[PDB]
C-alpha cells in the first residue's frame, strides 16, 4: 500500500471482519466471570470419559474454526488468492487463530477460561490426557492476557497469523508475501499511533504457536490410535479434514 | 473438501 489513507483503510476493514466474526463479544466473556464451575462441577468434568470429553473439546474446536473460515473469507487479499493457497493458509493457520482468540476468554485473575456457559480452570479438562498441551495453552493465553491485547490488536494480529507466506504448499508465494507485508504495516501503524508499540518485544516467539499446534496433532495421533472408532463415528468431519 | 465447500459458499 501507498500513504497513510491506504493503510488505515486496511486497518478498519480488518477489524470490521474479525468484529463480525468473532463467535463471541467480548463484553458477554467478561460479564461470566463471575460465573464459575462449582467444585461438584468440575469433579463432574474429571469423571466423565477421556473420549466424552476429547469429543466435547473437539466439537468445541469446530466451531471456533469454522468463525475463522468466516474471518478469512472477509479479508479482501484472501478470497483473491488461489484456492490451493487458501486451503494451505487456513489448513496451518486456522488452530494458530482459534488458540490466539482463545485468551479473550481466559481471566488471568483466577487462571480461568469459558467453557460451556462457565468459567474454569486448567483442572477441569483433566480427563483428556493432555495435561501438558492444556497447560501450554493456559500459560499461552495468559501471556496474550498480561499484554491486555485490545480487540482492534487481535483483529490485525490474527489477520498476520492466518497470511503467513512461509506455509509450505503455496503456489503465489509472492502474492501472500506482499498481502503479509501489507497487514504488518497496518497492525505496525495502528500500534505506533496508539503508543503501543512496547508490546511488539513482549508477543510470543515464532514457533510457539507452531508448537501448540503440533502438541495437538501429537496428541489427537495417540487419542485416534486408542479409540479409532470414536473419531471416525463421532468427531466433526471439519475436524477431521484440518488434524486427523 | 469441507473447506472447499466453506469456501465455496
Amino acid at each position: 500500500y501507498a500513504s497513510l489513507t491506504e493503510i488505515e483503510h486496511l486497518v478498519q476493514s480488518v477489524c470490521k471482519s474479525y468484529r463480525e466474526t468473532c463467535q463471541l463479544r467480548l463484553e458477554d466473556l467478561l460479564r461470566q466471570r463471575s460465573n464459575i464451575f462449582s467444585r461438584e462441577e468440575v469433579t463432574g468434568y474429571q469423571r466423565k470419559s477421556m473420549w466424552e470429553m476429547w469429543e466435547r473439546c473437539a466439537h468445541h474446536l469446530t466451531e471456533a474454526i469454522q468463525y475463522v473460515v468466516e474471518f478469512a473469507k472477509r479479508l479482501s487479499g484472501f478470497m483473491e488468492l488461489c484456492q490451493n493457497d487458501q486451503i494451505v493458509l487456513l489448513k496451518a493457520g486456522a488452530m494458530e487463530v482459534v488458540l490466539v482468540r482463545m485468551c479473550r476468554a481466559y481471566n488471568a485473575d483466577n487462571r480461568t477460561v469459558f467453557f460451556e456457559g462457565k468459567y474454569g480452570g486448567m483442572e477441569l479438562f483433566r480427563a483428556l490426557g493432555c495435561s501438558e498441551l492444556i497447560s501450554s495453552i493456559f500459560d499461552f493465553s495468559h501471556s496474550l492476557s498480561a499484554l491486555h491485547f485490545s480487540e482492534d490488536e487481535i483483529a490485525l494480529y490474527t489477520a498476520l497469523v492466518l497470511i503467513n507466506a512461509h506455509r509450505p504448499g503455496l503456489q503465489e508465494k509472492r502474492k501472500v508475501e506482499q498481502l503479509q507485508y501489507n497487514l504488518e504495516l497496518a497492525f505496525h501503524h495502528h500500534l505506533c499511533k496508539t503508543h503501543r508499540q512496547s508490546i511488539l518485544a513482549k508477543l510470543p516467539p515464532k514457533g510457539k504457536l507452531r508448537s501448540l499446534c503440533s502438541q495437538h496433532v501429537e496428541r489427537l495421533q495417540i487419542f485416534q490410535h486408542l479409540h479409532p472408532i470414536v473419531v471416525q463415528a463421532a468427531f466433526p468431519p471439519l475436524y477431521k479434514e484440518l488434524f486427523s | 473438501k469441507i473447506l472447499h465447500r466453506l469456501l465455496q459458499e
